[PDB]
């Protein structure tokens, strides 16, 4: 497929090869997260701080009920044929949504089911004393709740109740309060525009305990095979099922997926190295992530992606088209390959492939520690494969490194290149470039004319 | 890296292909060079890389590389190449000249 | 392209000889010059090197110690010192031109060829 | 204006229509915040932790102070005439300065009044034991102090100082005057470089208080109509009027603004939908939100502002100029309107508007509940639109839906439409395309010489 | 070099000139960072988290030990000669690497020789019961020892071993232990792909010691002159250089560099400034920042680089090449420099440069409060120099600023301008750009044809 | 859905214009049918879509709808005309069909 | 175009019968089979309908259970599988092609009709 | 462009005048009017301008409270209000035709002038 | 800012180049006027900016800016330039005008 010796005589020399990996099949776990502390045992030094505490918590609460209380209202089961399907949403009172908030809107209204059992035993979650607290919400199934901040009071107020003045403790207590409130309207405030949608992580969602998702994530339990992976990759999300201004409670249930390797798919990374061309220094203008699916070449929005050592784990497909010309670039046209100045004096000289080093020996001193001479690059030369067929060890300043066979041509160094056109990739020089294209274009039109 | 040069002496008629062989103790690829010396002279190089020859030196002379072993032949033998004939190898410090193969017009 | 080494000199065990080199014809401060050793009966024997200008010498281990060598640019002559000479030390000495870089240690040219004699 | 059903047949189905907020006129409180708590009752166990800190504090408040004192010592009263402005400027010793610097230099000289009475009674100041405490600037306005570290110190240094060794103290309260100023200099550090303009936000301010903004702001009061759009749209800013390097604090005015809606404006949501085309998926390429104003098309870098489901709520206005093609594309000139190729798999293929569905049923099973059957969208089509003239309740998958009736052309599906140029919008494939033009361009050129 | 009186004249007044620093020539300095607490002290309240949180710890730090054993197990002393260099690399089991990551894994080697000496004495390093600890690496050199959560185990739950139940102790270290791992897992966890590269800054490191950085650095010491420079450029950076899975610490060498200033270059600053033309505002679309190195003009990544008053801080060179015809436009070519559109109602209308007031005065009125009449902008005049040769004290809203004179020609406000191509500077505009010249150039194309 | 035909039975003589009306329980917008049938024979589809005819039908037949109700003309009517007409809504699961008109030629 | 049913036959009460409709001159897989009733007097009542391949069905509610449907692909041909005759099923039964889509349920050719006489 | 003046006037001391320049010939609402006072064998003195329509006026410390002026942009008449008038009034009172802008001060167009006589 | 104006006063001849110069006690740089005054008759604008002519106004007259002091030639002098000539500055708040220079026809 991908030309690899042509692309590494333009300093794209290739690197490891990575796995595709996606989310899917979710498993589902109910948990429930109490947005206000129980002040039971200090309510002598409480005052007036929960009650304005919990006039906060239904401002910025109502909007989230509000927002799913529009599909709560409009969703039931289908009484006209269950053959195709058996959630019957009202489109007309819905009005305008799109296709993940009605998917989330139907995840919704399957979590309702579970969120009337754990509405019983209400009293129940309003007692809880502790900072994680566990409850029946079916005889065989239980449910975990989580009080926002149940351990401060339990370790840092009740036990010095004596010691302090009342009022410092109540000042202290509201101090507390409002810095959880601070830490939690940034996720939870006029952002969580949509609450329906599921795509709200466990990290964003842990915000109402505090920050600390690995005390939820651990108390549920979970697969250690890919925790990780699923955890770093925005993969394991929740949404919120039920929001009680009563109580100041909310029902979240969080999405467990799998990952699935994508078949017959992989992504190929290419290292830059500069090169040289009548007396310059250039480097290629080339996607360092290239995702080749079913023999297809794409690009891959990898920044949203997490990157590891074997395998490429995403939470969705960030596959984008690519160029035709590019596509051809890679597969080893490299004439149609763009490549850009270097006016930097901090940019990648060399890089080592299988054992094999590129090294462009015009700009750095690479030398043969065999013989003790210096390695010579022509003017013609892009840029220095140097294996152990000619320097079974080569030095390039403080490091000295043995070298393999290249398993290539045994012409790589005597054959030439195609170079592609220069360009500019900062975004006012675009502008620019526009420009002058269109001036040129327009005076093209004007000779036509 | 040594050098077994063969053979060590070698007499042969005007006008006689004949071959003289060198295998280093080592690989050295297509690094290595054929001097010949005569009495009482510097050593002149006649080939520089295993195939090619220098500029100056006559296209009878010829160097062959088997990968394993080096070799140079000579076509239509002439008088004037009698003498010594040395093979370096300059693929690593220190370099190490033949044994010097001792050739005398017959 | 020229290289013309000194006369042949006579010495006592245990002194010193400077040999010397003038090149001609090229950048002397461009390629590796080189030294060779050549005792009667035992074949050629590579002493060393010097790059000039840059400095950079390389030293058989056989010859280390016993032989130094120096460049000056300004006169384009290179210089092996030898010190401590023995009754080995009787043998004909080459300067030869060598490559400029790694894998061109062939010998382009050689020089006439100093012939030191020591007897006690 | 804009030509909804063309736009809807090229799979961008028109969504939410948001009013166009803009902060303004606001009003100015003065708080202090101090950055040195008081261990007058643990100071035993100080030792030489403050002076340190001090010395810290110093170093790190100096280029502030020297900052502002450019603006403090070259700007006065107007003594010439004051019948056009009262605040005199010398711009030769100021040098260099924009508009937004000479403006905030302004506001600094106003706050100065005031900064001069909360200068008095600064051993009051001095001497707060308190997290926040209320003295008197003058006879009927009040000013609030906030203690950077006093809640710690009071309730958990000054109650364990006798059960634990005093040095274990020490060392706990340098380890918490460290990690203040590790939060502190992410802010208030040399990134601090302009201290004069007022657009710094008060959760950004706050940092001198460890975070804690909700507690400044519920301690100042505030109008609660719409505190959370101010707060969230980062419009509640405030600005460093004086820096104390003697008893270390800050007297920042803080700024709450107005939100007025701007008249004849609007913001249109584009949802996308992707349509079919030769066999193939597309997703048109166009802004997802388009201002309106005054009959005037234009974009909106909606990526500053804050997004709710009835208006867009900004800090200044964010509007950009559009391009008189995109403007054709948008009146109903489908033909300019660029499409990029669907690689990906996770595409938005339907969705909803005032209960009518437009979906891509190449690409998706739509099926109609009403009698059973698939519904076909043919070759030439790139979207179908369904209401309940044709398919009173429809199923994509899991969900059954029930559909509203369309209010255009009752033509829909069989009038045709102006399919643009295909496009490809990444980075290093916007390089390719402008080599390739540039490239055809120079050829047409050498035709034309 | 730059010709500022044309530039000025399109709306970019010249600004502060600044020096480009770079850093260089760093010091090193080796800590340990033990990320588990001693409990020994509370041990009947610990339970089963320990063994836990160790299990946790162990599969956090596996890859990195793993990642890290690649370079340790294939790099040595070089026994054929140290001549040239003193470190052999085997780059057949390496395999694939890059110069920085060569360089790096040279580093590490290096680091071994004290990594070994640290790692005597494992046992005092187990044993430290405070937050800082100073232990003797050698007999003239010390190490510091600094404990994730010691200060928080001796502090908070230590004296309240008594006063609470011993079950809410347990639960509460259960939680700060979980607390620790979710701020400690942004840094260290899979997205710590490469630990061997000495890139990571000691404000990521520092989140392994609870993000208290301001600790680790005042602990070791440092020269003053820049400390701040260097720590908010991202330039004192950290390396792990050993591992260790029994006693779960970690080495780092803490590189402390120098500040460079590259001579013969410097950056300057251009404040852009709406400017009239056809009763139409318009911006000038060049770089802000411009990089003048030995009188060659290039752009700078400057997002990347610390900006202060006298001084660009960056820890690499950001020098990224120019468009020629930008040059051209920075050296006095003003019709080549691309203009947009100002639709926005917030935008820099004035400036000041050594006293001279720069302003668009059809859009603000300007007026001169020597005389109290207005100053005229006539409709070809883009913009207006006012000085004290016309107005010595002008006024604009509420400010009254004096002017100085200006140092360029007299007929500043009577020569005019050529001016540069409109643009349009959004993405999808950009896009709809591209393919309007590219059908512009496929029917030329077939004009030619 | 029930459909209300009529009329249920009609004598008409040869050449004559003549409509038969059917009228469903519920609005079925374009969905409409009407097929012909004869003694021993299995019905003909003559018409579709509410106006639109079927392939082989000859235009002397026609469907009309007027929104409420849908209506089928034929014009100049011919001998092979007799037998039963029915109509289909195909809008909605089950599908119907009418009464049956039984038209016989006078 | 055309579907061929299967001949006429006498059943019991209480019996079975598996009408058989072969399809030719279409592809199989993608048309719906309709199946329609009519007894003498009563008009025409449409019994269900299958779609071939897919296996999808739709049923009368006032037939379901009483009639079930059935394809073969391989031989292109419909079976419709009446149990539990009684004398309301004395009945003319027609297999008709049905469209492929929503909105096409005209039947487009009808079979010949199954003649099924039902008595004790 | 045409300015017309008042007639001249005899006013005993204490009392007040209402001196008014119609201005012809272009826009009233754009061009500063400036007043002058010339008092006989002392040279001219600038009293004041009005910027009609706007309202801006500009004073001279020696004249202001002394003399007020007014503008109606309707009858395109300024006007000059002086108070308490006593002997140095005396004087010959212009309206001029100032400029628009800031550095254009010259007086373009000139009244015929106002004769004012204050006696007791 | 006062006016320094010279001479007082001046007796010319016919066709004689004539000089009226004014200092002002500050730089008002190019804002400068020059005014005709008759008996009876309202001032006339002879140059309004320091070397720019009024309309209408003859090229007789001439103003130069020395930076210092501000002067007005009169070229072949004529019986209609007898009067007054004033100087004003228009550079600041009040405007102020010279101290008057009588210049009679000899
Ligand atoms: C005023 O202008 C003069 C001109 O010579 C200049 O030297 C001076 O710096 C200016 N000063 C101010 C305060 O405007």
């Amino acid at each position: 497929i991908l030309h690899y010796e042509k692309l590494s005589k333009i300093g794209l020399v290739k690197g490891v090869t990575r796995k595709y990996k996606i989310k899917s099949n979710p498993l589902t776990k109910d948990i429930v997260i109490k947005m206000i502390p129980n002040v039971s045992n200090m309510s002598q030094c409480t005052g007036s701080v929960m009650e304005n505490y919990k006039t906060r918590l239904n401002g910025i609460l109502t909007p989230i009920k509000g927002a799913l209380e529009i599909y709560k209202n409009n969703t039931h089961d289908c009484v006209g044929d269950v053959r195709l399907a058996g959630v019957c949403m009202a489109g007309v009172a819905i009005g305008i949504a799109t296709a993940a908030q009605i998917t989330a809107g139907v995840a919704l209204y399957e979590a309702m089911k579970n969120a009337d059992n754990i509405n019983k035993l209400k009293s129940s979650i309003e007692s809880t004393n502790e900072a994680v607290v566990k409850l029946q919400e079916t005889a065989e199934k239980t449910v975990y709740v989580f009080t926002a901040l149940q351990d401060y009071i339990n370790t840092n107020l009740v036990p010095t109740i004596d010691k302090i003045p009342c009022k410092q403790t109540e000042l202290s207590l509201d101090l507390a309060l409002s810095k959880y409130l601070s830490d939690l309207l940034f996720v939870f405030g006029p952002n969580l525009q949509d609450p329906v949608s599921n795509s709200m992580t466990i990290q964003a969602i842990s915000q109402a305990f505090g920050g600390n998702y690995e005390t939820l994530l651990r108390t549920l339990g979970y697969a250690t095979e890919d925790f990780d992976d699923l955890l770093e990759s925005d993969s394991i999300t929740g949404q919120i099922i039920y929001v009680d201004l009563s109580s100041y409670y909310i029902i979240v249930r969080v999405y467990f997926p799998i990952l699935t390797e994508i078949q017959q798919a992989y992504i190929q990374e290419l290292l830059p190295v500069s090169f040289n061309n009548d007396n310059s220094e250039w480097i290629s203008i080339v996607p360092n992530f290239i995702l080749v699916r079913n023999t297809l070449i794409s690009n891959i929005e990898i920044g949203f992606c997490l990157i590891t050592k074997r395998s490429v784990i995403c939470n969705q497909d960030y596959a984008t088209p690519m160029t035709n010309n590019m596509r051809e670039c890679l597969t080893g046209s490299t004439e149609k390959c763009p490549r850009e100045l270097v006016v930097s004096s901090h940019v990648p000289r060399f890089a080592l492939s299988n054992g094999v080093l590129f090294a462009n020996c015009i700009s750095v001193t690479c030398q043969c520690q065999t013989t003790g001479r210096a390695i010579s690059q022509s003017g013609e030369q892009t840029l220095l494969m140097i294996d152990n067929t000619t320097c079974p060890t080569a030095v390039l300043g403080n490091v000295i490194i043995s070298l393999g066979k290249y398993l290539g041509s045994v012409n790589y160094n005597s054959e030439g290149i195609a170079i592609g056109p220069p360009v500019f990739t900062d975004k006012v020089d675009i502008s620019s470039q526009i420009s002058s294209m269109n001036q040129s274009l327009q005076q093209s039109k004007d000779y036509i004319k | 890296i040594q050098m077994t040069q063969s053979p060590a002496s070698l007499s042969a008629s005007v006008g006689e292909t004949v071959t003289i062989t060198c295998r280093p103790s080592e690989n050295v690829h297509i690094y290595l060079a054929w001097y010949q010396q005569k009495q009482g002279k510097s050593p002149q190089l006649l080939v520089y890389n295993a195939k090619t020859l220098a500029d100056g030196v006559p296209s009878r002379f010829s160097g062959s590389a088997s990968g394993t072993q080096f070799s140079l032949k000579i076509n239509s033998l002439q008088p004037e190449d009698f003498g010594s004939y040395y093979c370096q190898h300059f693929w690593s410090i220190p370099y190490t000249f033949g044994g010097g193969t001792k050739l005398e017009i017959k | 392209v020229q290289l013309q080494q000194s006369g042949a000199e006579l010495m006592r065990p245990g002194a010193s000889m400077k040999i010397s080199c003038k090149a001609t014809g090229y950048t002397f401060s461009s390629y590796w010059i080189d030294w060779v050793k050549q005792r009667p009966g035992h074949g050629l024997e590579w002493i060393g090197e010097i790059l000039p200008g840059s400095g950079d010498t390389n030293y058989n281990e056989n010859f280390k110690g016993k032989a130094a060598f120096t460049a000056d640019t300004s006169s384009n002559t290179a210089y092996m010192q030898l010190t401590s000479l023995t009754s080995e030390d009787s043998a004909v000495f080459y300067c030869a031109r060598g490559g400029r870089y790694h894998g061109q240690g062939f010998f382009d040219y050689w020089g006439q060829g100093t012939t030191l004699t020591v007897s006690s």
